[PDB]
């Protein structure tokens, strides 16, 4: 049948629905937010936002501004291969770490299509607790990569 | 990977 032909990458729909839910999330709060405006919904909890993360947390490593895009961009992209490879190498039943691959090769490709076609990172999700603290803005791509990982290493218990 |  049609099903055995493929092998395992009939799971890649999954990290093709991933990309392009990440990248409609994107595009609606770009169009519809300013930068750094915050729709409240939980008042103390959480609100949407528009944040440009351009990888600025690793600004430490160089006195230049713009690497990031690039070294991270590659990062995905090489990544992304080992994670192709590693998705074909399964087996049927293996269905835990066909969805972990898949979650996490769908969250990079959308940020690796930010860097490539605008130089940052789209984030909309601000969850905090008052004045107190306020978590860093993610999106759905950072979400699937985030479910990826902990699917991951609760498979090696 | 990720945002940051
Ligand atoms: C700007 C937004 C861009 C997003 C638009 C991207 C469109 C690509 C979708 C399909 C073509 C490639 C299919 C990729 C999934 C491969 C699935 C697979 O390997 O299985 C083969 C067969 O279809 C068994 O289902
Ligand atoms: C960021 C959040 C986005 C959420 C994204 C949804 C999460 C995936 C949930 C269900 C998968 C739906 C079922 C699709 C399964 C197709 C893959 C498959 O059937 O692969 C068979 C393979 O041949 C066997 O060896
Ligand atoms: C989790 C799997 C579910 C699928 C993934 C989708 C969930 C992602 C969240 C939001 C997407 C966009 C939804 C937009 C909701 C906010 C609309 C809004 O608040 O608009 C305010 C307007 O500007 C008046 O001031
Ligand atoms: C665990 C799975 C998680 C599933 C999550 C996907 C569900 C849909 C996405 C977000 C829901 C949050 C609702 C917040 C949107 C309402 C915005 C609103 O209230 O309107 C804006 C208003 O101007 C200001 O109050
Ligand atoms: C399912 C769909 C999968 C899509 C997955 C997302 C692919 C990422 C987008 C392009 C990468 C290809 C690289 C080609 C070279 C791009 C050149 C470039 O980066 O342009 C920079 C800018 O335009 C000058 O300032
Ligand atoms: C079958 C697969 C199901 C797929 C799961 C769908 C259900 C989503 C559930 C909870 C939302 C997870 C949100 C994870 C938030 C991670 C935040 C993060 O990545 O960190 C941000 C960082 O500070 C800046 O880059």
């Amino acid at each position: 049948p049609d099903v055995d032909r493929f092998g395992r990458l009939p799971w890649l729909w999954i990290t093709v629905l991933v990309f392009v839910l990440d990248q409609v999330s994107k595009a609606f709060f770009q169009a519809e937010l300013s930068m750094y405006q915050q729709i409240v919904v939980i008042p103390d909890l959480f609100s949407w936002t528009l944040a440009y993360n351009t990888g600025a947390a690793f600004s430490f490593l160089a006195d230049s501004s713009g690497w990031q895009r690039w070294l991270f961009a590659l990062i995905a992209i090489v990544v992304s291969a080992s994670l192709v490879v590693w998705l074909k190498r399964l087996k049927k039943g293996e269905t835990w770490l066909a969805i972990a691959l898949a979650l996490v090769l769908g969250g990079a490709l959308g940020n690796l299509y930010d860097r490539m076609v605008l130089g940052h990172v789209v984030d909309f999700i601000l969850v905090h607790w008052q004045n107190r603290w306020y978590f860093p803005a993610f999106n759905l791509a950072d979400s699937a990569i985030t479910v990826g990982a902990v699917m991951l290493a609760l498979d090696m218990f | 990977l990720i945002s940051t």
